[PDB]
Parts: C-alpha cells; structure tokens; sequence
RNA sequence: CCAUGAGUGUU
RNA sequence: CCAUGAGUGUU
RNA sequence: UUGUGAUGAGAACACUCAUGGUCUGAAGAC
RNA sequence: UCUUGUGAUGAGAACACUCAUGGUCUGAAGA
C-alpha cells in the first residue's frame, strides 16, 4: 500500500496490497462512508476509495481527462445529485471553502442525499426540477464549474439554460451525454455529435470529449468553457 | 375560461390562424391534442395553439405545463372549429402546433414576440 | 427602472447598471425564510420585498420570476420580468460578499453555515409534502397486490407438482387453485376424502364421484404424515394469500375512488392503480398522450419494434380490460385505441379538478365498443 | 440348438430356420403376466420358460435377453444370447396370428384387447413404482423452499418501499428482513415505538436509541389505521413465511439424510437437494462427471461460453458452499473443482450402495481447501 | 365450412367460416379431445383439428411431405410419445385395425399419456427407455412404420437400434432431427447432414428431407426405407 | 468386486494393456474416470477399460450402466497402477478409454470379440 | 426491452 | 441461456 | 500435492427500486 | 347520409410464470 497525490488537486492513487490501482479522495468526514466504499488510513490520514465504474467523474479521469475544473474551493452546480455518490467526492475535493449545490428532483432519492449532505456542510441539497432553475435561483450563487448528469431527453438544452443563469463567464461545464436516455433508436455516436453541436451554437468551447466505455455504456462526457 | 393563462386580442388570434395556414402548406404542422402533446414532449413544436372553447376543459389543461417545461410558446384562439378548419380539417380541433414555419417564419416570429409582451417579458 | 432581486439574503433593489439602489435584509430565521420560499413558489412576494417596494417608489420594476408579476401588479406597481438578467447574474456574482454588506450575517463563515441549515430544512419540508400524496398509497398497494398474485400462482404451481406425487389424478380434476389448495389443506391424505366432507365444500355430486373414484383407483405413492404436512404448509399459505389478496383489493378500491374516480369508472380500481404505477403518479399519467397510455406496460414489444421498425404492440397493461382480452383479435386494436383515448381524458380531469364525468366517459366508451363489435 | 422366445403370449422354442419346436402358452391372466414381465427385467425367466425347457431337452439354447443367461445357466443349461436375431424377428413377423395358433387368444379381437389392457396394467404398475422414490420428496421440498426464499425477499423489498412512506429512516436502520417485518407487524405507527417494547424484542440499546430518535424526527407521512393495516398484512405474511421456511428446512434435512447422507455430509441438506433438484434424481447425479457437477446451475453462463468460445463459469449452484462465496475469487476456481470432485464420489456411493464415507470425504476436502488457502 | 380428403389416407382439410385452412383427422373417440383441439362436425362426422405448430407430423405435411407411410391399419412404433398429442392423431389415422405402440420414459408425462390410451384401444403406452428395446421386446410386434421423435443426443443411433429389432424390411422410418438437442454449438444444417449420413451407412435409403420451420425451429424430419 | 460384471482372463487383460499403449502413440485415448465418463456420454469411446482394484468401489460403478446405455463395450484389468502406467502416467488411473485405436485397431477388434464370448454373445 | 444510479435474496 | 412438449397467473 | 483430477476459467443463480428512452395520424362503415 | 383530431385506419409483438426431455468447462501439471 501507498497513497500519492496526482496531476489533479486533492485526488490520490493507491498502490495496493496486491498491485491494483484505484483513485481515491481525501475524506472530509473521517470514519464515515456514503456508499459502500473502502475507508483507508495511510500516514494517519483517511482516504475514500473512488470507484471508477460508479462515478462518471472518476471514470473520465482514468479514461484520460485533460484538465479537471473541480478543485480546492471551487463553487460547483450539480444537476442530478442522486444518492450522492459522485457529489460526495466533489465534496471531498472542493473542501469547505468550496461549495457544491446539488439539484435533484426525485424524492425517493433525495431522501438518501439528505443523509450525505447533513454530514457535509460542503453540500447544499436542492429538491427541485432542473428544468426550472427559477426554483432554486433564490438560494444559490453563481458557480465556477457546472456539472450536469441528468437523465432527460433534453438534458443538453437543460444544461444550457442552467448555465446562463449561474455559470460565471469563462467557467466550465462537465456534461454527461446519456445517449440511451436521449433516443434508444439512434446510434450513440450520432447523438454525441448532434449534442456537442447544440453546445457550440450556444458558444460553449469544446475542450475535451471522453467516451466512458466500459465504465458506463453508451455515455460520453464533454468538458467545455462558457463564454 | 380556466386553462387560459393570458388574454389574446382577436387581431392576434387571427394573426395566428394565418401562421397556421401558411405553415400547413409550406411547412409542417401537427393537429389534435394527442399529436400536439407528443410534439411538445419531443421538443419539435415552435408554437402550440390551444383553443379556448374546449369541453371538458381538462382535455388541454396539461399543455400549458408541458410548454413551460420545454420553454415552448403557446397561444389561444377562440374557436376549436376555427382552428380545426384552419388546420385543413372539416372537424374541430382542440389544439395544434407548428413544427416548421416555412414561409410563415416572419409571421410566427411576430406572434411569439407579441404574446411574450402581454405575458410581461423584457 | 429598478431591477428587483429576491433571495434568502433579503430583498434588494437595483438600478440598471448594477448598483444597490436600496435593500431590506431578511430576518435571520429558518422558520420564516422557509415559509417565504415556499410561498415564492406560488408567486407570493417576500414580505421583505413588499417593504422594499415602499421605500423606493419605482415606476418600472422587473422581477426574475414570472409567477411574481401578477401578484405585484395587484399591489399597484407596473411590472415585467426578465429571466437570467445581467443584473441577477451580477448580484449572484457578488453573493459571497453582499451577504455581509447588507448585514444579514457577520462573515462568510455563517452565511454558508446558515444557508446549509436552511437548505436541509427547505428540502426536508418538500420531502415531507411529496410523501403525503395519496396516490403513493394506491400505487404501492396494487404493486403488492400483483406480487401476491404472482406468488399465489407460484405456490399453486409448486403444490400441484408436489401433491401429485401422492395423488396425480387430482391435478386435472380440480382446475381451480384455491380449490386444489383447500382439498390438500383440509384432507391431506387422499383416503380421507368423503362424499360428505366434499359436499360440505360445495362440490357437486358428479364431481365428487369423479374425485372419489379417482382417489380410490389412484396410482399415486403412499406417503407419511410428515411428508404431507410439509405439503399442507404450502397449501395453507396459498389459502392465507387468497384472503390477504381480497383484503388488498378492497383497500385498493377505497383509495382509488378517492384519488382517481374518473379512471376507476372506466377500468376499475386495480387496473387504474396499475396504470398509475407505470406512470409513477396521477400527475404523470395526466400529462400523457393516449398513444402512450395504450402501450404502457408493453415496453418489451414496443421497443423491439421502434428499434427494428417492426410492428408495435396494440395494448399494454390495458390488455387487462375484459372487453379487450375477451374480444377476437381483430377488434382489440380498435377497442384499445378507444380505451386509451377515454383514459387520457379521464386521467386529466382527476388530475386537474376532481370533477366527475366518469359516468358519461364510460357510456361514450361503451358506444364505441358496440360499433366495433358490429363489424 | 434351440432359440427361445419370451413374450406376453407365452414361451416358444424355435429351430434355427424358424419352426416351432414346442410351445407353452401363458395363462390369460393380467396379474400374473405383469409379475413375470416385471421380473424378466431382473433376468428371471418366465415360469413358462422353465416348463418348456424341461419338455424340450436342448444342448445349446440362445435367449433374447443377456440378463437371462446366468439365470438359465444356473438351472443347468448351456446358454448364450443374440440381440435382434432373425428368429426373434421372424417370431414377431407372425405375431398377430401365432397368438391364435398356440391358443392364447381365440381371435385378433381379444388378443389385442388383452394386450391393450395388459399394457395399461403394466405401465400403471411401473408408474406407481416411480412415485414411491424417496428423492422426489426431497426434490419438491427444496424447490418449494426456494420459492419461499424468493417470495420472502420479494415481499420484504415491497414492504420497505411501502412502509417507507410513513417511516423512511427505519429502512437503513434495520438491515434484517425478518426484523423489519417484526417492527412493522407489532408497532405499525411509529408513534407506538417505545424503549420497552423494542427492548422486549431484543434490540440492543444503542440501536433502540437510534430508531426512536429517527422516528421522532421522521419526515414521513401521517397515515390512517386502514393504510397501516394493508402494510401489516404483508408484514405478517413475511413472518409466516419465515416460519414455514424454517419448518421445511427440518423436513428437508430429515429426508436428505435418509436418501443421500454422503452428499448431506459434504454440502448440507439444502444444497444437496438442490443438486438433486437440478440433476433430476440421485441416480442422474451419480452418473455425472465432476466437470458437470461443478457447473450445475450455471447453464446461462456456460452455454454463452460454449457458444462463443468465451470463458466458462467457475461455479454453478455449488457457489452456495460457504467456502466458495466467502473466499477471494482466485481461490474459488480451485475450491470448486475440489468440491465437484468429492461430490461426484459422494453421489455414487449414495446411489450404488449406501455405505457411509462422508466423514473421510469431508476431511479429504477440508485438507485440499487448506492447501489452497495457503497461497 | 367444408371437409375434404387429401393425398394421404384419413387426413382431411377444413375450409372455415372465415377462410382458414387446417388439417384434421377423423375422431376415433367422438366428443372427446386430448389436448385443447377444436371438435368440428361436417356431414355428421366429427373431426379433430390437427395443430401443425404442436405436432411435428402435421407440421411436416404442410411443409410438403410427399408420401405418408402411416395410413389405415398401419402398425407403427412410436419412440417418444410424451403427453400424447401427435400419437392421438396417428391413432385417428391407423384406426383400430392399425396399432400404435407408444414408447416414453418420463413418468410425469406418461401419467397423461395413460389417459389418452384408455380411451383408444388403438394405443399401447410403454413406460420404457428407447435405448433398451429389450425391455419392451416382449410386448410388441414388428411394425410397418418407425416414427421417432426423442430428445437424446444419440437419437439417430437409438432409432437405428430400434429398427433392426422391430422395423419390417422395406418399411419406413420417420425420424425427427432435433438439432439443438444433439449439439447447441454446431449449426443445425451440419447436424442434418451428418445424421442422415448415419442413416445411409446403416442402409436406410433417404426418401425425403423436410425442414419444419416455422412450425418448429431447428428441426428437420427424415423419411426413409429400411433395407 | 461388485461393479465387475464378468471375469477377464489375464491373457486378455494383457492384450488390452498393450492395445492401450499402441493407441497413445498412433491414435487417441482418454485417461481418468471423469474424462472416461465424458467420453462415453459423448459416444467417443470405442472401448472403456475399468481397473478391478478401485477403492472406494463406487467411483467407477456407473461406467457399466453408462456403457450399456450408449452400447460401448467395456473391459477390466487387474491393476489401476498397471493401467495408469500403461496410459503414460506415473500414477494409477481407475479407468480409461480408446477413442481412436490407430495401430491397435486389429488388436482392439479381437478384444471386443473375445469379451463378447465370455459374456455369452452369439 | 435498453442505458444509468442505489440496493436485496440463496449467504 | 437454446430448442422441443404440456400448462398456469393478472382473467 | 496430483487422472479417486494439477493447471487455466477477467461468466453462480434469483430479484427490487429510482431516472430517462413510450406506436401511427385521416380516414372507415352502408 | 352516419361515426371521426375530445382520434379514423393500421399494429402478423399485453405482461408475468410452471413443469417434462435433451444440449452441461479444461485435462497434467503445481509450490
Ligand atoms: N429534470 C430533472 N431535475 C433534477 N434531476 C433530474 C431531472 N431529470 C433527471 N434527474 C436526475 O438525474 C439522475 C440521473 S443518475 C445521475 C447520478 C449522479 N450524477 C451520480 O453520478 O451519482 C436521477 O437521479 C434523476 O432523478
Ligand atoms: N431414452 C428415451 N426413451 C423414451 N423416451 C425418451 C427417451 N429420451 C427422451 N424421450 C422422450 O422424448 C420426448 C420428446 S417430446 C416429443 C413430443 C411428442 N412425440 C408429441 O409430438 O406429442 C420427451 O417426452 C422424452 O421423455
């Protein structure tokens, strides 16, 4: 075992007892885990294992994500917080100075997101419809990074509307493109192309495009800067 | 009437009916509440037209919410027979939508911009 | 012209360049800020905002939210709204700070500490309302009712295979599961079957004769009491489950008449509940086109079709409507299309008013079925 | 040289050209012909064949059945056998008729009527023998026991979703399904939860405090007694089903030690029945290579493997053996190969003798497991 | 409605009230049905509707079986009688003067075949393994047709062993080739080919080969003469 | 022993042990009770050899039944170590089979023809 | 039926 | 998992 | 240690919930 | 003339299950 910092802030690697390598983050609330992940102590510090098959964000990294706009003290808008798997790791990364605004419209699942956010002052859960940003307008601020992981056929259009409300100009958007929630008929490569184009016509500048296969089938993630 | 969100002066209401008529010919439209609904949900509609004389009222009560989710503009007209017969039908039609304006582009653009004002938008 | 902003922080008035013309700080209180946010959803202006509109006496105000516009017009002002305005962006760009400046909190430390405990309460509050919706009780109950059906069939299928070791001929003689189970439950060993005891269970003589005669000439295995009691455990459960099911049905009809009477009127409580279940809620169902309602529950067929350009299903869970699965096949497509249609209407009126038209909706429907059957 | 033919009809002696040297007609009695046919399976000659072999006194006889020869050698004769011999073919060529010639039946009318009613009695008899096999009882019980496992899980998953409308937090607090069901069953409304009643069910205090605190601050919906009663219906059923499961288990272990003790010794009663279940019978199991036992219950993975040339499954139903699903994956392939191997032996000794060696079998296995675990 | 004879004895067709055409046989035990089949009266005669999707033999006819060695008064050995669906129709065809000897080793299903055989003096159920013809040797006679429909990987060899016991010389064998029970890996066409080779090396003279699709997938049926 | 159906003269048992050896080099064989079993169920085997001194007895008790269903002839030998080392192993093998005889075809044909005699077949 | 997220049973 | 044969549930 | 089975096998089975993907569109009958 | 966008026409694909029979890894090397 060994833990070591990486090319990206507050993100670490583990050499393991057997020779396997996993991403992990510096746990903001020691001795607690949000999903099932392994808790690990090294040099008296507690790290949380970051499963790449579960978190789209960690997936993108190992699949060669260039630049990671989510760092220390970053203010981030999270569309689709769900149970809180990924957002808990962006919580560990932005670290109290930063803020994570988590928007999620499913009561069954906000129920569990609640539990994650109580433990973390970093996270502000918002039971709201991401199609009406006017509904959480009155609670949030504007943000540096806009992370969007919603299953909606019009997700990209939803992402854009949320940007021109809250994305600081020259800020970044991470957009997860869910091809099979956009149209199960169409081929995912076509879907990727038509969606990135929607983005470029709303003057987002395509920085990188990752295919999350095999971590997530028929998914891609887009990094871009809003102008 | 109760699903009627704002008031359309009849010059506007007629401006619409013509945009619909120009759209049948040079462009693409959908007629009938069910096809209108699929058109909003699929994000295809550029304008959804709802008639004011529909009964029971609820048959179209959902179209304003659907249009608010997809940020698609909607307008009212007085007669479901007017609109039905506007659409090229000989029966009444409770709602319809323009998917492609064609040679009504300028006409539809002036309509969404006048209904935006009576709705109070800057 | 003054651009107005409504926030946790309080109410702030802006000039068109982005300078605070004036402000009114919100009380640093969880209870009240929650209530005002909940009300601002309905469009109701902050009481901190009404106060600010008195200090300044502005000719033109513009709010962020369009549901606010009509409420403030009745208050005397000339109002419009501008979404994602430059002004509102400016405000929020300055939002770590202007929380301190207009003296709502002493520092960044407990602006964010307050805001955090507010967001927990705001969403705790919404979470509780959603849970309070009556249709959820209907949906879970029919889902449980379906699981009981599933299970009655599974145990009955098991029991017949098992009990047929001792008494194979009985399987094809008692077609009904609740029947088959009563006999296994109440008699057990086939040598205990009597005319009388079987007559006490409402079996007619010509059936009783066929059973007893079968039981005597039976080529089944002799089997211990220990072996039979093992069986009868399953047999008694099937009986217990039939009762639990009947109770759930009654419960369902109850809830269902409250929450969607127009839908119940057309398709009955259980089928109505099933549709809610697939839709998720009465409000999702009410937003659906009939062409979707017609195929809810037939997604396997439907998407193998849309994927391949093949033939779509004529009916989904709606197939359960007796008029559809009883009729010859060439009628079903037409009857389904009609059912879906009326259901779409029925769903909307339950959702948006609660007014009852279930009687005529049913009657209109039964006309259309008659025309079809007359062809 | 004499060719002997044994048939429903009686016993006939033939020369090598195909002429009836002599014959002895069987008695036209169903009961008696049945017993002789059943016994002829074991090699026993018709008593009609012994009578005929005295009348003719032949130097070399040849029978149809290879299981007959030693029985007739032990009677003093020099015997061999020929399958599908011309004579036996010749005999059957003339079989509507030779029933009349040797006067077993008067005409075709009741040769065939007799033969027909013989066949019904012969196979009715065999059918009854099959039903009487002890492992069938084993097989049905473990199948029912699994149906209950499935159903318990199914209702528990439903109940938690349902009960969570009223008390969502309880879900993540009570991990055990039988526990959760008990709380819902006895208390119902969360306001009826007290320290004492919870303690009387054996909850430790650090937990009792956590439930009550959660119940007090709960964001769940208020709900009628009617609503709770529907839920508690499912809750009590889960509890009922748990007791039936425990019961069936006892029944199962009993039968299983009787019918296949060597196998019970290795894998326990249930996994043993399950292997019986998938195989069909103890005798089907006993004929299997270890390489098959190892993958029983994993046909889905397996036939995707054999079809595409991909990787075959390491374990089928055998995966259920604690030593396999508990150990790290790199040991599993080996432990399974070991288990399959010992199981194949155990089944053969269960099927072919009943001699008990389950102890040396278990012990050899736990040796091989230890060697593997030390790597 | 109308019933008419076909090119094969005791097998008829129905014109129906709507225009559908179905095979059927002359019911040997009136007012009784063995599976679910329709009973139909025409010119005061009762026929049993013969479903081709359920019975391979009726399937074969519709897929163009030139000649049917199973006719009036035929004596036929049936390997694999099962519940009694097909054999009850060959009962209707061979007609009392004929005999149908039904071999089947699965007790669960002979259980119901029994019921078919009580009503028909025509049929002789034999709870036996077709791999050991010696076990029913002592009850049957030699026969004109050998019909074989068993799921066993060595089905063809079983059929052959049974022939040289009970098949009259110049008699016919109907063999159902169940490709997916011989080898699910191999191609069904390969199987058809290699198995008929087994027939020819055992001096069966291949008369006809029918493919039962769509009545039965991955099945072929062989008609041949024993020499 | 009890799974041993008939008596093998050791002249034959020796004729066999050699027939196995001739087949390893020029033909194909399978060694071991499990591979032997699979060889029978698959109808690959032309001859199945079972050792007479196997313990526990039941380990091969099924091969006669399996061989009779699939009509593959079987023979016995005295030592499993004889056979195992015959097979080209340095351990014993309780059973084995010849799938392809090679240059033992003739040697194997006489074996199937002598065991048919002591079994009593004409 | 597909994709994603959180889970359960034999254990 | 595939194929075949007989069936069940919502009905 | 091992043909009474070494080695390989990144494919034991059975389920739950959440979110999204959810037909056609003007003609038919006498 | 009648029903019909408040939905005609088409739709050779409502969903969930049970049993019976067959197809059921490798093959000599490892620390
Ligand atoms: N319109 C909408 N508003 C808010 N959330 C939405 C939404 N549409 C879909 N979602 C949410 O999008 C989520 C998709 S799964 C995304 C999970 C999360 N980002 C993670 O990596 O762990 C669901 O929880 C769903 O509730
Ligand atoms: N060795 C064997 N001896 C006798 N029957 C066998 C057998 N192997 C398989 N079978 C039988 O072959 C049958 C295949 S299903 C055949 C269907 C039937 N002939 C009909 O059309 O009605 C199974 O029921 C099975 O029991």
């Amino acid at each position: 075992i060994t833990v070591k910092q990486t090319n990206m802030e507050n993100i670490y690697e583990c050499e393991f007892n057997d020779g396997s390598f996993r991403l992990c983050t510096r746990n903001l609330v020691p001795n607690f885990n949000v999903y099932g992940e392994r808790l690990i102590k090294y040099e008296g510090v507690e790290y949380r294992e970051w499963n790449a098959f579960r978190s789209k964000l960690a997936g993108a990294i190992l699949k060669g994500l260039k630049t990671n706009p989510i760092r220390k003290g970053t203010k981030v808008l999270y569309l689709g917080a769900a149970s809180g798997t990924t957002i808990s790791h962006v919580s560990d990364i932005i670290e109290l100075n930063g803020k994570a605004y988590g928007v999620e419209f499913s009561p069954r699942v906000v129920r569990e997101l609640l539990l994650v956010a109580q433990r973390r002052p970093n996270i502000f859960p918002l039971l709201a419809d991401a199609r009406f940003p006017q509904s959480y307008k009155s609670v949030v601020e504007n943000v540096d990074v806009l992370y969007v992981d919603i299953a909606q056929p019009d997700q990209t259009d939803i992402a854009i509307y949320n940007a021109k409300f809250f994305l600081k100009v020259n800020g970044d958007m991470l957009l997860v493109i869910k091809a099979r929630s956009i149209d199960v008929t169409k081929d995912p490569k076509e879907i990727y192309k038509t969606e990135v184009e929607k983005l470029e016509n709303s003057n987002f500048e395509t920085i990188q495009i990752i295919n999350l296969d095999p971590y997530d089938k028929d998914h891609a993630i887009v990094l871009s800067k809003y102008k | 009437a109760s699903y009627v969100k704002f008031e359309v002066p009849q010059d506007l209401a007629d401006k619409v009916l013509e945009a619909v008529r120009k759209a049948k010919e040079s462009g693409k439209i959908k007629k009938g509440t069910n096809e209108t609904t699929k058109a909003v949900e699929r994000g295809q509609a550029k304008l959804v037209i709802i008639a004011e004389d529909v009964q029971p009222e609820e048959i179209v009560a959902h179209l304003p919410l659907l249009c608010d989710e997809k940020k698609i503009p909607y307008v009212y007209v007085s007669s479901k027979k007017a609109l039905g017969e506007a659409c090229g039908l000989q029966v009444a039609t409770a709602s319809a939508a323009i998917l492609e304006p064609g040679e009504a582009k300028d006409l539809v653009d002036e309509i969404i911009k006048r209904v935006n004002e009576i709705k109070g938008k800057t | 012209k003054i651009y107005l902003i409504e926030h946790v922080i309080g109410a702030v008035a802006y000039d068109e360049n982005g300078n605070i013309v004036d402000y009114i700080t919100n009380p640093r209180d969880l209870g009240k800020i929650t209530e005002e946010l909940l009300n601002n959803e309905k469009g109701i202006p902050f009481s901190a905002t009404v106060e600010l509109l008195k200090k300044v006496n502005p000719q033109e105000v513009v709010v962020e939210n369009e549901a606010e516009v009509p409420k403030l017009q009745a208050l005397g002002y000339r109002v419009s709204y501008e979404p994602y305005s430059k002004v509102s962006r400016i405000f929020r760009e300055s939002l770590p700070k202007v929380a301190i400046d207009i003296k709502f909190a002493s520092n960044e430390e407990d602006y964010y500490n307050f805001l955090h405990e507010l967001s927990l309460e705001y969403t705790r509050r919404k979470l509780r309302s959603a849970a309070q919706k009556r249709d959820l009780l209907a949906i879970q109950a029919v889902r449980a009712m379906d699981d009981i059906d599933k299970t009655i069939n599974l145990f009955s299928e098991r029991l017949r295979e098992w009990y047929s070791i001792h008494f194979p001929e009985l399987d094809k003689l008692i077609e009904d599961h609740e029947e088959y189970a009563t006999i296994v439950s109440r008699f057990g060993d086939r040598g205990f079957l009597t005319i009388d005891s079987l007559k006490e269970l409402g079996f007619n003589e010509q059936r009783i004769n066929r059973i007893l005669d079968a039981a005597k000439k039976s080529i089944g295995a002799d089997i211990s009491e220990d072996d039979l009691s093992a069986m009868r455990m399953i047999a008694n459960t099937i009986l217990d489950l039939y009762n639990i099911r009947r109770n759930l049905n009654n419960y369902l009809e109850g809830v269902m008449k409250e929450v969607a009477p127009n839908v119940t009127a057309l398709v009955g409580p259980a089928l109505g509940a099933r549709l809610l279940s697939i839709a998720g809620s009465l409000d999702e169902l009410a937003k659906m086109p009939a062409s979707t309602i017609q195929v809810l529950g037939a997604e396997k067929a439907l998407f193998r079709a849309l994927r391949s350009g093949g033939r779509p299903p004529k009916h989904g869970i709606i197939f359960q409507y007796p008029a559809i699965h009883t009729s010859p096949r060439w009628q079903r497509g037409k009857i389904a299309r009609a059912l879906a249609a009326k259901l779409a209407i029925a769903a909307r009126v339950d959702a948006f008013s609660g007014r009852f038209i279930g009687d005529q909706l049913n009657e209109q429907l039964k006309k259309r079925i008659d025309e079809i059957k007359e062809k």
